[PDB]
């Protein structure tokens, strides 16, 4: 047994104290397990609970302390399947509207998220002094078809990132006039529409509305985030 | 049990084959037809390592080898004491290999997200097919594969590089070294940044992206961007191992002399053809 | 083709991003540059701005330095032929001393005197390039996990060619300055020390360049998976978890069996990659010293 031999033997004694670590610091969210009924479950498996740790946020919007109690802030429209664990829940109302499965949102922050020096992190370009399209087919004005190969509106605007210039959001003017929404990630821009395989036109209406015109909420972009992504499962009986 | 947020994900749906009839959890796990089909591949190929176990001789996992066949088999098959095992053992792990990429796409289809990973764990298959099957059979025996021990196969990669004299020299080997390095480098800048903006200094409070940029513009004058750090950790270890993949496969097939040769290329070129000076003149 | 993520589909921009001040010297931060459309199509098309004060410029003074000293022996070297320069560029080699030079500075210019005044040059380039690292973190309230993952590679770095040759006695001990040539010393190395694939700080090394590929196309796949919820947008998942870390998450849980936060798999990252080069740069610092043949020393002990 040498410094050697010493060495790596230490090596994955602190190793082992590492990956207890970073575990840990990885149950910060979601913890303690839940049974499926949502109270505390039986067996949490080894690793303990971390000590809370406390963020300042920015802009006086607060601390956050996590592990916190964990609550979903949300009505769950779901129902266990089985008697026993391990089941799928089915949705007891629609899915889509009442967000669950692949439509889930979170109860996030109802606030607009903001840049270092306090302005909406997003804005519509018209409302994004000296934004504009800079390179790629420009989408404003172009039809947005669905995958059942219906349009369901035109767009108007881009949505953008200003900190960082780009793309998210297509906001997109329906039958009656109004607007919702689209996320930039789930768009086709192609040189004569806009195509979004995640929902049919009829459902483009089912898009959660925003409070305000010229800024969104986190809590709203992940409404409109998940109804869209929900469509890939919800909206199959149209895709053909 | 479930995390507290999980519950409103474990949907029925998304399942690519069977339906419903293995749309469940176990534990943490998902399970799925392609779970199913991982376990099974999975199982036997265990087995058959711990039956290349008992005829070695020995239960120890430092030791244990499960050796390909011999050059001389060709492509053909071996007695399961002479190649066979390692043969099948191969097949059982490209089926739970594909089979677990299957498995998160199922997964992908029911929390409604992206495809990349299941793609990204694509390249990890592609080469270790390159090393146990693209590569031997281009040569014309399964002999040519590394086989499956914790040592032997340190000693096939020893053993295949030095045929080569080298193989620093391979132009590939090189370009796959970069990608790989410049991937720890990129990791750890990430890494680091996030948590410099989550966990800033004391007294202050949690500092924004803007923040994130600012440091990397200060520091190098580019600030690539959240979306493009991400993006360009993908592209940089998929390169890393599509050039793994590139350098191996060339090896022994188109290739065969010492690695260092190749770079006579540069050196004999006509513009400065036996000039006296330097190292090679 | 469902979109994908990997390309910018429509670039916008607008005005040039000042970024924040805090605590900078502005008086020593450059004004931004310009745009590349050709990078918007992978992240960020803004170009700079960049801070440049006392650090930074001693760091490029001797960067340049250790760069037109180990040029100029090239240079040399290549009898001053513009051709022979570039036919055998990287062949060229600027030599640490002759071992029987010991760690003397007395050894000539021409045989090892230049690659300590090279050697100089760039320990001063990276060590205060490393306090600039910090520095910066310093003037924006940031925590410096960057310096501290910063100083994981200077580690290897201090330790093959300074803290090691130093041990062994003589600088001859250290890494060549020549692109081949290094990679020769590197074959060398594992060939004098009896096959580095049996020094278990190396194999450590190893998993973890490899599991650090394995960590980023993991993490770089999944984030770009749920980017179609901002997922990218990491402070604010950390500050308010949104449904693309709790389906980022449960991918993997239902995958694997566990899963990290948004916060955490930055933890694993972070560690993932410093571990490469702290265990790398102790089986170096140990073969030579400690260990003459790993093989041989394999067999004694475990
Ligand atoms: C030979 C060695 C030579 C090598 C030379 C270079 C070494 C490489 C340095 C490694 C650092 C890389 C990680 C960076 C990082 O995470 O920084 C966090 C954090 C960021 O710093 P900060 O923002 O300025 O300060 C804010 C707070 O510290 C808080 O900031 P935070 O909350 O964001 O970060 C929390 C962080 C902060 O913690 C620290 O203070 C960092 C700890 C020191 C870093 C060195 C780690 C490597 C040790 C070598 C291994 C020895 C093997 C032999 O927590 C940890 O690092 C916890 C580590 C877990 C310990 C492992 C358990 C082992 C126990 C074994 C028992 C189990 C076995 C049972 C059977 O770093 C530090 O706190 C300082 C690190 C010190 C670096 C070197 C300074 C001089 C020495
Ligand atoms: C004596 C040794 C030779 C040499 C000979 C070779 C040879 C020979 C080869 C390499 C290869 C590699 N070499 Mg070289 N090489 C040398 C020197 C170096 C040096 C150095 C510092 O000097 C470096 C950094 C490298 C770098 C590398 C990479 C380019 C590459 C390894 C990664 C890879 O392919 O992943 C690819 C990834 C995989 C194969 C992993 C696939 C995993 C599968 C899909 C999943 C497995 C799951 C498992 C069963 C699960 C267990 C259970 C769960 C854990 C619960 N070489 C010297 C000169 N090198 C290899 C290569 O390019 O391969 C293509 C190769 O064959
Ligand atoms: C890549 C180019 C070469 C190669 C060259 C090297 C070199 C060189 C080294 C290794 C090292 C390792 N290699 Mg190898 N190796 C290759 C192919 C593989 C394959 C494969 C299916 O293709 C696997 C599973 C492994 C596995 C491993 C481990 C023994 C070890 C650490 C890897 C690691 O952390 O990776 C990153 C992955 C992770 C961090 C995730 C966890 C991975 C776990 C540990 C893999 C477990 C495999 C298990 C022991 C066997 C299967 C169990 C079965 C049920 C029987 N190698 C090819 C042939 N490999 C190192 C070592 O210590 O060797 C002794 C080392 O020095
Ligand atoms: C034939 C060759 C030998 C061998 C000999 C060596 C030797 C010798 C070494 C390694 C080391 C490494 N080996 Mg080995 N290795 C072999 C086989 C392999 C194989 C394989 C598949 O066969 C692989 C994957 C590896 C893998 C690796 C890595 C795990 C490790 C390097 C970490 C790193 O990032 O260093 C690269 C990163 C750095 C060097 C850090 C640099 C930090 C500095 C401060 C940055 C300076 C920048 C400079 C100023 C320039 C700035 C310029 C301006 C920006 C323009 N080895 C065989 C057996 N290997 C190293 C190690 O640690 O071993 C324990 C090492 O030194
Ligand atoms: C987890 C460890 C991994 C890692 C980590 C790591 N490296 C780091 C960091 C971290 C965490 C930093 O914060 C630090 C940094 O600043 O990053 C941006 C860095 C860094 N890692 C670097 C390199 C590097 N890292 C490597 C490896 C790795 N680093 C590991 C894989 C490697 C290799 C061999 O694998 C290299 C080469 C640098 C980019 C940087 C350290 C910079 C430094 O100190 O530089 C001193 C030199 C200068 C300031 C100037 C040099 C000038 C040139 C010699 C001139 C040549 C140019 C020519 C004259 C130009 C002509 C005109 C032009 C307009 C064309
Ligand atoms: C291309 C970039 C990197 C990459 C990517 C990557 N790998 C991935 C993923 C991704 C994105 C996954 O999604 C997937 C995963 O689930 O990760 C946790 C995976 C994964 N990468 C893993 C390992 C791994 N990846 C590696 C490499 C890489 N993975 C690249 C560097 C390496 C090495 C050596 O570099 C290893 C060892 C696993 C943890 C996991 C896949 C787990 C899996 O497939 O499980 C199903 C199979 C089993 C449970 C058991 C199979 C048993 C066999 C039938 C018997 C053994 C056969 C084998 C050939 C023996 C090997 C013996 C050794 C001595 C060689
Ligand atoms: C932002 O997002 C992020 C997260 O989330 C918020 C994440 O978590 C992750 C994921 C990353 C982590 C959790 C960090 C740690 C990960 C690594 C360092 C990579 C190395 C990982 C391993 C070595 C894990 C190996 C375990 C495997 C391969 C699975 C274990 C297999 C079993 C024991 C059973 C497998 C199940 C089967 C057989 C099928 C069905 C189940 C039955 C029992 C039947 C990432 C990337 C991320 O970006
Ligand atoms: C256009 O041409 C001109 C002339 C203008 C050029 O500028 C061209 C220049 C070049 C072509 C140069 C290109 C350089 C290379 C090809 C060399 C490549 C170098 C490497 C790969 C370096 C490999 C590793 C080097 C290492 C490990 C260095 C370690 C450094 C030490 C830790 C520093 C320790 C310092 C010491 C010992 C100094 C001692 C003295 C003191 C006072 C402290
Ligand atoms: C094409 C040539 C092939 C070689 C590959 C060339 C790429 C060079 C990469 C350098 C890594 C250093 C920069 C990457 C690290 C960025 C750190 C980060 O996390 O960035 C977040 C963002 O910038 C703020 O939000
Ligand atoms: C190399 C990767 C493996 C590291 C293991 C990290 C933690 C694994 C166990 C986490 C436990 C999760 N669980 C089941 C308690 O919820
Ligand atoms: C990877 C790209 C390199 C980024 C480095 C950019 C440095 C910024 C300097 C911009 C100069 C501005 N100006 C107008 C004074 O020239
Ligand atoms: C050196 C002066 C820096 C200021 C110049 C600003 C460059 C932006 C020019 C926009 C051009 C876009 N383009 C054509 C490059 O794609
Ligand atoms: C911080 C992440 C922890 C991941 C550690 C992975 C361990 C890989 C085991 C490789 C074994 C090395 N060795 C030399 C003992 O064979
Ligand atoms: C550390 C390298 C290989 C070891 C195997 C990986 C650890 C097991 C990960 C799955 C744990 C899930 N579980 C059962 C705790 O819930
Ligand atoms: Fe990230």
């Amino acid at each position: 047994f040498d410094l050697a031999s010493l060495a790596i033997y230490s090596f994955w004694i602190f190793l082992a104290g590492l990956i207890y670590y970073l575990q840990t610091e990885n149950m910060r969210e979601g913890y303690p397990l839940e049974n499926e009924d949502g109270t505390p479950a039986a067996n949490q498996g080894p690793f303990p609970l971390p000590k809370p740790k406390t963020f300042i946020l920015p802009h006086g919007r607060g601390t956050l302390t996590v592990p916190g109690p964990e609550s979903e802030d949300r009505p769950i429209a779901l129902a266990r399947t089985a008697v026993s664990e391990g089941f799928p829940h089915a949705p007891t109302g629609d899915p889509m509207k009442d967000g669950v499965g692949p439509a889930s949102w979170v109860a996030r922050r109802d606030l607009p998220e903001l840049d270092g020096h306090g302005h909406n992190k997003i804005k519509p370009m018209k409302a994004a002094a000296g934004f504009h399209v800079s390179a790629g087919k420009n989408p404003i004005g172009l039809p947005v078809r669905g995958c059942d190969l219906e349009i369901a509106g035109k767009v108007v605007d881009i949505w953008v990132d200003i900190p960082e210039q780009m793309a998210r959001f297509l906001e997109v003017e329906l039958k009656d006039g109004s607007t919702r929404l689209l996320p930039m990630q789930m768009v086709k821009v192609q040189s004569n529409r806009v195509h979004v395989n995640a929902l049919s036109s009829d459902l483009f209406a089912g898009i959660p509305t925003i409070k305000s015109p010229t800024e969104v909420t986190l809590l709203e972009e992940d409404k409109i985030c998940g109804y869209v992504a929900g469509g890939l499962m919800y909206a199959a009986p149209k895709r053909k | 049990a479930l995390l507290s947020f999980e519950r409103k994900y474990r949907v029925p749906g998304g399942t690519l084959v069977g339906g419903n009839l293995f749309d469940f959890w176990v534990g943490p796990f998902y399970v799925g037809f392609f779970g199913v089909a991982t376990f099974f591949f999975a199982a036997l190929g265990i087995i058959l390592i711990a039956w290349s176990a008992v005829l070695q001789g020995t239960w120890n996992p430092q030791l244990i080898s499960v050796y390909p066949p011999a050059l001389e088999y060709g492509l053909g098959g071996a007695p399961l004491a002479k190649g066979g095992l390692w043969q099948i053992i191969t097949i059982c792990a490209t089926g739970a290999f594909v089979s677990w990429a299957l498995r998160e796409v199922e997964i992908c289809r029911k929390l409604g997200i992206g495809y990349h990973i299941p793609f990204a764990f694509a390249f990890a298959i592609l080469a270790y097919l390159t090393l146990v099957l693209f590569r031997p059979v281009m040569m014309g025996a399964w002999g040519y594969a590394f086989p499956y021990g914790i040592w032997t196969h340190l000693d096939w990669v020893s053993n295949t590089g030095y045929t080569y004299g080298n193989f620093h020299y391979n132009p590939c080997h090189m370009i796959a070294i970069t990608f790989f390095f410049t991937n720890a480098l990129a990791l750890a800048l990430h890494g680091a940044l996030v948590l410099s903006a989550a966990n800033p200094e004391k007294g202050k409070e949690m500092r924004t992206p803007d923040h994130e940029d600012t440091f990397f513009r200060d520091l190098v004058g580019y600030s690539i961007g959240t979306l493009g750090i991400h993006r360009l950790g993908l592209l940089l270890s998929l390169s890393a191992v599509f050039f793994s993949a590139c350098c191996m496969i060339i090896t022994g097939t188109i290739w065969f002399d010492q690695w260092v040769d190749w770079w006579q290329w540069w050196v004999k070129l006509p513009w400065w053809a036996n000039i006296p000076g330097g190292i090679n003149g | 083709a469902e979109y994908q993520n990997i390309f910018t589909q429509v670039q916008v921009r607008g005005p040039a991003d000042l970024g924040m001040t805090e605590d900078v010297n502005l008086a020593n931060r450059s004004g931004v540059g310009p745009f590349s459309t050709l990078l918007g199509w992978f992240g960020n098309a803004q170009l700079g701005p960049i801070y440049l004060g006392s650090l930074g410029v001693l760091s490029l003074f001797s960067g340049l330095m250790w760069f037109f000293t180990i040029g100029i022996w090239f240079w040399y070297q290549a009898g001053w032929n513009p051709a022979v320069f570039l036919r055998d560029l990287f062949f060229f080699s600027l030599e640490p001393p002759a071992p029987e030079y010991g760690l003397s500075f007395a050894a000539p210019l021409k045989e090892g005197g230049l690659w300590l005044i090279a050697s100089f040059f760039m320990f001063v380039a990276v060590w205060s390039w490393w306090g600039r690292t910090y520095l910066r973190a310093q003037a924006l309230g940031m925590g410096k996990h960057t310096a501290w993952a910063f100083l994981s590679a200077i580690w290897l770095w201090m330790v093959l060619g300074f803290i090691r040759p130093i041990l062994m006695g003589s600088w001859s001990e250290a890494v060549p300055y020549g692109i081949f040539s290094h990679l020769d010393w590197t074959n060398n190395f594992s060939l004098v020390h009896g096959n580095l694939f049996y020094n278990p700080f190396h194999g450590l090394s190893i998993a973890f360049l490899y599991g650090s590929a394995l960590l980023f196309a993991m993490h770089g796949a999944t984030i770009l998976a749920v980017s179609r919820f901002g997922g990218e947008r990491e402070l604010e998942q950390i500050a308010d978890r949104g449904t693309a870390a709790e389906r980022a998450a449960l991918f993997w849980r239902w995958t694997m069996g566990f899963n990290a936060t948004m916060e955490g798999i930055h933890r694993w990252a972070i560690w993932m990659a410093v571990l490469v080069t702290l265990t790398g740069g102790i089986g170096i610092l140990l073969s030579g010293t400690v260990v003459d043949n790993w093989y041989v020393w394999g067999q004694n002990h475990g």
